[PDB]
């Protein structure tokens, strides 16, 4: 069961959810599987508060295993697309998607939490049928293999070469180390 | 007491476009100026005043005619906004301001301030205070209101003058925009969002003409107008719109025409003025997109003469002056004759 | 769940969901398989913002992996039918119901995000019977090709032989490669 | 889930779903299988809405595969039971039951969108049991088929020889054949 | 600006004006926010300009005052963001000379006195010439 909390307004005491009234602050949950469904809603709360501020910067908390690459996309555009700048912040753990997510935010705004643990891995996708439709599947799994490592090249700073051989394979990267990597930029310890 | 025709006849001078409105009033200040007149009351019958009601778009001559109807057969002539009157604490000392205002122009005479026809607008805007038309009715209905002699120091009460409003003609206008879909919903098909449903909003508005004529006591009340307030305005007079070549035909049909004020200005100054068609429809046009009706032609055209109007005293040798659409666009020049 | 929002208006503060708000900005979201129940409401929205402003345009959202052509196939009808254009924006992925929504956008108005990824192929069944039925439905699935070829050459541009020769097997397309081949025109990299 | 419109008026402002606020422009929508729960459902619309007025015509949007034959009668004989025209407009497809209400719509208010897809086809049952109960409910279905086809003939206007060696098996139909054929009175391609 | 252009008699009513008053009034000359050229014109073109106002104050005590080109600039920008129209012109100049002003009686030996941008920003001191 989700709480409610009250807020006290000119207008008169309100009452929001507690999602919603971090909404107002301009914090956005990114929970779980990534999928069509949650990115969609993701996509929308971004647009929205774009239009009430395009100045003020956007957070996105990120705590998920990973999900659908199309999915993920859909957010990623829409984090370059609209001016302002959004912060992500690691809670938990962050794997590929999650993770590409986390360094695809605004360079010097990328957190991490202490214990947090993030995860890059390459794509993974299957097909059964016939001979010529696993060449056309094959060869795009490919190409978003690539695409994705460029991206991460940017983001993190790292060679395109020095990603293709970490990402073979799991690797995970503690927050101290995806600093050294180039994943996130500062680790919030303490409130300051 | 000139009869309706004629009293239509002198409002086809300054208004055009509204025939059917005019004729409305025409017979509703005749019936109210007849009853003023026929002050001998020999028939036991008591005359009651018809109080008219207009419904009509901005701009569209709603307030033009009613002080035309004044120069015609003298009569002080107020006009007063509901906006104004919405703040529903001590209304009754504004309503009676309202007479006061009236009177300063009939030079305070009591029976001169009943003859007059008073002019409200902008009812929509109070239907939904429910309150504020509850103190409006008796206004219309008829109401003895003291107001003090001629301003003063200070009076006591036994001089304050007391004028009865059952005497004074009150039109009430209003510009009643969603009350159109009310009516063909009532008129016509009930369908404004499926496939076989009508929403050709065009903005030509054309239909609305015929479909605001149609109206009865049902759709106001629908529109939070309460039922006694309507029963007291049994006249209702409908403008259908000011379209584009009939803005063109304001500019200059009238008799005191915006472009014959323009022009005499010039005519004094030593040249003369001359306004082409293709000018005109510049105009016209630009205030249909700025939906400001007629009211938008004097600051259009006075704008494209700011600057002409600056430096033609000190120029010399401008023998005429030409206006072209080029000129109301505001790339060119309005060509000067030598 | 979803985040409520406030919009403040002249009469006060109001609260709206996420895409309550936005189908107040005629903002429609294609989202999932397509089927005839999410179609109806989709074919409502497009129904119910024709009425409120007939002259401003309304923006398709399309994430979808496509679905039944009936179904899809009521969208597109409704599109066509209402005046007001109908823009199409791809966030994330177009499949082949859902390539056929976007390119089938107002022209000059359909989007794609960068990383978007626009597959078409041709439709796909089957019916379990006597011989004499799957010739009643080998034909009538036949005829459903032709039809959406036809619409895809003519929105495309290219001609119903390439149309054919393309789509005989899923092709997947990238949203630069969408452009030439006409599907969308231009691409939302950044606002400006 | 459904999305709210709101409704502003001289009274006040006030909230919908999607689907409520078209019904109070006399839209029906009809979706999916058609039975007992979902026909019920259509039919406290119909009745509603003759109260309200029974003057004023209503509109039925049919998209569904067919359904349940008894379903579907309670539907058609409210349709021509209630004083007003109901008109229909084929979304999508219209099977079996969909294409029975929809030629079952008042004479010259029969519509369906261009790429629309009608088909038609004889009724479907089975009964396990004794052979004497196999002929009473064998008796049974026939007794409907030829009632079927004698109501499809009245609305169509084709002779009935015609209509049952037609619905012998699946016969699937396209908008513009449906118009020569009585299923339909026009096709609604653009708002002009 | 570019607002009050679009003034139209609604909105004067609305403000609490009279209707019939808006009426008899055709004629509107709205004015415009001053431009940071403009205030600079302000501060030394005029003959009571508030440059030549300080100089002569300054003047009267034994000592000349110089404005530089520069500072004109930083003075218009200050006074802008006050909205305060050419009267902020007057808080800008008063808080910049506020410590010379208060030790200049005091100090000796000081002939010249000189200010220019870096003094308005508040990070240096007015310069003085020995
Ligand atoms: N047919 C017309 N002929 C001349 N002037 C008109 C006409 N219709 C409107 N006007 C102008 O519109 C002005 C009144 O506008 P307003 O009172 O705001 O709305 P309404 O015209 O509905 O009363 C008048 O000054 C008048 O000059």
């Amino acid at each position: 069961l989700v709480p409610m909390v009250i807020e006290q307004t000119s207008r008169g005491e309100r009452s929001f959810d507690i999602y919603s009234r971090l909404l107002k602050e301009r914090v956005i949950f990114l929970t779980g599987q990534v999928e069509d469904h949650m990115a969609n809603l993701i996509v929308a709360q971004m647009l929205f508060l774009e239009a009430e501020n395009p100045e003020k910067d956007i957070y996105l908390y990120i705590n998920s295993p990973g999900g659908v690459i199309t999915a993920g996309m859909s957010i990623y555009d829409t984090m370059q697309f609209i001016k302002p700048d959004v912060s992500t912040i690691c809670m938990g753990q962050a794997a590929s998607m999650g993770a590409f997510l986390l360094t695809a935010g605004a360079k010097g705004k990328r957190f991490c939490l202490p214990n947090s643990r993030v995860m890059i891995h390459q794509p993974l996708g299957g097909y059964q049928g016939q001979a010529t439709d696993i060449e056309i599947h094959a060869r795009e799994i490919l190409k978003v293999k690539g695409r994705m490592n460029e991206l991460m090249a940017l983001h993190t700073g790292q060679s395109l070469e020095q990603i293709e051989r970490d990402t073979e394979r799991d690797r995970f990267l503690s927050a101290p180390e995806a600093v050294e990597y180039g994943l996130v930029d500062s680790i919030l310890t303490h409130r300051n | 007491l000139p009869t309706p025709h004629e009293i239509r006849n002198h409002l086809d001078d300054y208004v055009i476009g509204q025939e059917q409105a005019k004729k409305v009033l025409a017979v509703a200040v005749y019936n109210h100026y007849k009853r003023l007149r026929n002050g001998d009351t020999s028939n036991g019958v008591e005359l009651g005043k018809s109080n008219i009601l207009l419904i009509g778009p901005t701009g569209s001559g709603k307030t033009l005619l009613a002080e035309t109807l004044a120069r015609l057969l003298d009569v002080p002539f107020t006009m007063a906004d509901a906006t104004t009157l919405t703040e529903a604490g001590y209304v009754g000392e504004d309503v009676e301001n309202i007479i006061q205002k009236l009177l300063q122009k009939c030079d305070y005479d009591v029976q001169k301030a009943q003859r007059g026809i008073v002019y409200i607008d902008e009812i929509d805007k109070i239907s939904r205070g429910e309150g504020v038309q509850q103190a409006l009715l008796k206004l219309i209905e008829g109401t003895v209101a003291a107001v003090p002699p001629q301003g003063g120091r200070k009076h006591p009460q036994q001089e304050f003058l007391q004028v009865d409003t059952s005497k004074i003609l009150f039109i009430c206008g209003g510009a009643f925009a969603g009350l159109d879909k009310v009516i063909s919903h009532r008129v016509e098909t009930g369908s404004g969002i499926g496939f076989g449903a009508t929403v050709k909003a065009k903005s030509d508005k054309a239909s609305e003409g015929e479909l605001l004529a149609q109206v009865e006591p049902e759709d106001l009340i629908k529109f939070g107008l309460i039922p006694e307030f309507i029963g007291r305005l049994p006249v209702v007079a409908t403008l259908n719109e000011l379209s584009e070549e009939a803005l063109i035909q304001i500019l200059k049909e009238p008799k005191n025409a915006l472009t014959k004020q323009y022009q005499a200005l010039f005519n004094l100054e030593g040249v003369d003025l001359e306004f082409r068609d293709e000018a005109l429809d510049a105009i016209a046009k630009k205030a249909m997109a700025r939906k400001t009706g007629a009211r938008g032609l004097r600051s259009i055209v006075e704008a494209a003469l700011l600057d002409t109007m600056y430096d033609l005293p000190s120029m010399e040798d401008v023998e005429k002056v030409v206006i072209d659409e080029s000129v109301i666009d505001g790339q060119s020049e309005p060509l000067l004759i030598y």
